[PDB]
């Protein structure tokens, strides 16, 4: 029998695709956690996500200038934060940092790295490794740096030299880093 | 819904318990800054970000309306009161831990709702107060949360580490155990 | 430079 | 603080003119901007808010234009009723910022002042205190200059200024001007002289008087 | 829509404390998140905001030029918002406005205004000079005559001229505040120069305030 709670959420959400060549905006209104009424800027109008919303979407539809707000918000909030992003988050360049360690089981961590988008693949002696690797999930560390684990079953022979392939929109070319037994 | 990018300006919430209230943007599922309500101060959590003005009184009386919606939805609702989550809890490092330099634990709490959590930390059983930071509750598209801790920290052989996480949905305080290996 | 908030409206009575 | 200029101070205009009044700000402030309309003795009007967008009711021959710094008001078509003070204000962040306004009068023929002096009273002068009164009567357009001489003394400090409001039928304005002494300096000197500068005339006009 | 109505007028001394409120009725919910501000006008001035206070929610927001010296609350349950002004001086004389904005929308709705005037003046009658017709008043073939009326308290005087009988090219001038705490006022009138020794030409002054009423006759 813990404290009684009640929660309400407002969202303005834009959703970019191409640059901004195609821009959406979905503004929800969430009580506790059900989405209740939304404005989605490809409908144009209020819409009632549940029953509970039903009254605000009728009130809302009808005060023109609330309406008219609503339609400019994808030009006076979407269209104008993102062209500050271009000037800095969609700037922000971090290399990752690449080590490996042995766990049998080769373990490539790739450190600290912004933005999300990367690949990452073994090599044994210059053949790609596609059985027995095992990626984590992409992992936000929430400082605005990723970091991923990708793991490799080995057995290795003499001479065999295990590579960590790194490709990161960061890196003028992909960095690797090599193991031996 | 696609998008190559997708923004929240700003994530708004208020709830009955305190009462209190969360005012931020977020970019591509990180924050960038929050409104201190009390304060009335924009905190940037980007350094490039600072050159930018954000407007606190945005963020109260964006609140205020939150504050009165919320209010209706009680009495819409007649009183439909939040379920408390079971949060998940995950512990992990920044860096691969080399003992004797610097890296930092990581706490991430999941499916938080609604958002009223103590995440606090231990070491050899006993709590550390130095050392620590958080996020700000980060929004989800199912409309929980989740909170990420941190703890700077010299990894050490005889030193080992909890999250401790208390919450509603949890019968007693969660322990999540970290060792340096 | 300032980015731009949504802003919400007050529900029905 | 975001500073507010509006410009011009004051225009005159006919009916039927377009209008344009300009507000310009310290910094940006994106469409965050109203314009109010306010007559004497009332409480202000609004007009337009977002910089563009027209307040329910408000007349169609009122629009607002612009973004980030630069900002105007236009009146289309004005109308007798249309003859008033205007205002911007900022809606950027706080605090809340209002320019200084600008009065629209009514255009008209430029009509020298008639200029009159009045010395103080007999009635004044046994109670302690001395009043001279300059008036300057039915003249446009309203800027007027008037500087008081005490024996060829600039006197400042010591007078207040007073207008009417702007007849409507000839578009004039009447002003009075009364410089305060004490009866012990009034009774000091002799050339009480008032000089009014007005567009309407070739050389500063000067009215006066000796005392006795 | 909501209406905002005010408190009366005040008169107050140097260095007392002022307290106007502002009371909404008939509005919809846009009412109950709307945004009080106080505004203040001075004789002959500029609107200047002075700060405001959201009711439902939160602390008051102040400009630099009013901080510390106004105090503005609200009060959710009697629907009134307040503006304490305190340590008051003669440059505070001014008309103070109530309004409202909903998310920023602009400053839709608007109380009447309060006038504050501070002086330390009680109430008081006027003299009432003429400004006699002279060879100094004189245009061509008309003259110009007229009813110096000072040092009265408070505001209003009524003038005429010849009991309501004389109105063509009469201009009574607005009040003014002396720097001795009370008002004084002028009212011309222009006649044909012919006439002034033959026309008798008085100024009717009445001050409800003192139960004062002044004829003055006005002669060369
Ligand atoms: C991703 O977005 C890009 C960019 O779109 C623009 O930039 C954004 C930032 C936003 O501002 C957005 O609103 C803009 O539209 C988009 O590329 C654009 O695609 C369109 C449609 O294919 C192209 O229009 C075509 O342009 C040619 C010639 O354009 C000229 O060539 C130069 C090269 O230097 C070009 O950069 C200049 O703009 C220049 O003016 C026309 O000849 C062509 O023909 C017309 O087609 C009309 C219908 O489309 C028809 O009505 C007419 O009668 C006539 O037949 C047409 O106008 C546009 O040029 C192009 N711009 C750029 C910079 O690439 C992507 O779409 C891409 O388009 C191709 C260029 C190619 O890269 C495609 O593979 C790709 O799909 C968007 N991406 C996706 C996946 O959709
Ligand atoms: C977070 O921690 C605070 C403080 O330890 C908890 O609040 C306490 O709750 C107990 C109930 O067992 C009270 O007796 C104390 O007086 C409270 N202290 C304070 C400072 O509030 C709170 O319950 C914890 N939150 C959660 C979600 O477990
Ligand atoms: C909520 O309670 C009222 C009063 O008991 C009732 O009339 C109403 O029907 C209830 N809500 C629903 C959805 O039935
Ligand atoms: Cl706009
Ligand atoms: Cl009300
Ligand atoms: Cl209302």
């Amino acid at each position: 029998d813990s404290p009684e709670d009640f929660v309400y959420q407002f969202k303005g959400m834009c959703y970019f695709t191409n640059g901004t060549e195609r821009v959406r905006l979905v503004s929800r209104s969430i009580y506790n956690r059900e989405e209740i009424v939304r404005f989605d800027s490809d409908v144009g109008e209020f819409r009632a996500v549940t029953l509970l919303g039903l009254p605000a979407a009728e009130y809302w539809n009808s005060q023109k200038d609330i309406l008219e707000r609503k339609r400019a918000a994808v030009d006076r909030v979407c269209r104008h934060n993102y062209q500050l992003e271009l000037r800095t988050t969609l700037q922000r360049r971090v290399e990752p940092t690449v080590t490996i360690s042995p766990s049998n089981l080769l373990v490539c961590s790739v450190t600290d790295f912004y933005p999300a988008q990367i690949k990452v693949r073994w090599f044994r002696n210059d053949q790609e490794e596609t059985a027995g690797v095992v990626s984590t999930p992409l992992i936000r560390n929430g400082d605005w740096t990723f970091q991923i684990l990708v793991m490799l079953e080995m057995t290795p022979q003499r001479g065999d030299v295990y590579t960590c392939h790194v490709e990161h929109p960061s890196l003028q070319s992909p960095i690797t880093v090599e193991w031996r037994a | 819904i696609v998008a190559d990018h997708v923004a929240s300006y700003g994530v708004n919430l208020y709830q009955s318990y305190g009462p209190s209230g969360q005012y931020t943007h977020e970019f591509d599922g990180d924050e960038q800054f929050y409104v201190d309500l009390g304060r009335k101060e924009t905190v940037w959590c980007l350094p490039v970000l600072r050159q930018f003005r954000f407007d606190p009184q945005f963020a109260l009386t964006n609140i205020a309306v939150l504050k009165h919606n919320l209010n209706s939805l009680i009495k819409r609702s007649n009183s439909t009161a939040a379920t408390n989550e079971v949060p998940e809890v995950t512990v992990f490092s920044k860096s691969p831990v080399t003992l004797g330099q610097p890296n930092i634990l990581i706490c991430l709490v999941d499916n938080i709702f609604p958002p009223v959590v103590n995440i606090t930390w231990l070491s050899n059983g006993h709590s550390v107060t130095e050392g620590v930071s958080e996020t700000s509750f980060l929004s989800k598209s199912d409309h929980s949360f989740f909170k990420i801790s941190y703890l700077t920290l010299l990894p050490s052989a005889e030193e080992s580490y909890d999250c401790k996480v208390e919450h509603w949905g949890l019968d007693k305080p969660l322990l999540k155990h970290w060792e340096p290996e | 430079a300032a980015p731009q908030p949504e802003l919400p409206y007050p529900q029905p009575g | 603080d975001i500073q507010m200029t509006q410009s011009p101070s004051s225009v005159s205009t006919s009916v039927g003119d377009r209008v344009t009044i300009t507000c310009r700000a310290s910094q940006d402030i994106s469409n965050w901007l109203a314009w109010y309309q306010q007559k004497p003795g009332k409480a202000p009007k609004l007009l337009i808010y977002d910089s563009s967008t027209l307040q329910s009711g408000v007349p169609s021959r009122f629009s607002g234009s612009g973004s980030g710094t630069d900002f105007t008001l236009t009146i289309s078509t004005l109308q007798p009723e249309d003859f008033a003070t205007y205002y911007c204000q900022q809606f950027n962040s706080y605090p809340l910022t209002f320019g200084g306004g600008t009065k629209v009068d009514i255009k008209r023929t430029v009509a020298a002042p008639s200029v009159f002096i009045f010395p103080p009273s007999d009635e004044q002068l046994k109670s302690g205190t001395a009043s001279v009164v300059c008036l300057l009567n039915n003249f446009y357009p309203r800027e007027a200059k008037v500087q008081w001489k005490v024996d060829n003394a600039l006197q400042s400090g010591n007078s207040q200024e007073s207008v009417t409001e702007q007849d409507s039928k000839d578009s004039t304005y009447s002003l009075s001007s009364t410089l305060t002494l004490s009866k012990a300096d009034y009774e000091k000197h002799k050339v009480y002289a008032c000089e009014v500068t007005h567009q309407g005339l070739s050389s500063p006009v000067t009215k006066s008087f000796n005392r006795g | 829509q909501v209406q905002l109505v005010q408190s009366g007028a005040e008169v107050k001394k140097p260095g007392s404390s002022v307290k106007v409120s502002c009371k909404a009725s008939g509005g919809t919910v846009r009412s109950r998140v709307h945004a009080i501000s106080w505004v203040r006008q001075a004789p002959g001035q500029g609107l200047e905001w002075m700060g405001g206070i959201i009711p439902i929610f939160g602390t008051a927001n102040y400009a630099q030029k009013f901080q510390g010296r106004v105090t503005i609350t609200a009060d959710e349950s009697t629907s009134t918002a307040y503006m304490e002004l305190s340590s008051l001086r003669s440059e505070d004389t001014a008309v103070y406005y109530c309004a409202r904005d909903v998310q920023r929308m602009g400053m839709d709705v608007w109380g009447q205004g309060t006038t504050v005037t501070v002086s330390s003046a009680s109430t008081k009658g006027p003299s009432v000079f003429p400004l006699a017709p002279s060879s100094k008043s004189t245009s061509g073939g008309t003259a110009a005559l007229g009813c110096l009326v000072k040092d009265y308290f408070p505001e209003p005087v009524t003038v005429s001229w010849n009991s309501g009988a004389l109105t063509s090219g009469v201009h009574t001038f607005p009040a003014v505040l002396q720097s001795s705490g009370l008002y004084s006022l002028s009212s011309v009138v222009t006649v044909p120069s012919s006439s002034l020794g033959t026309q008798t030409y008085i100024c009717n002054v009445n001050h409800k305030p003192s139960n004062t009423k002044v004829d003055k006759k006005v002669e060369p």
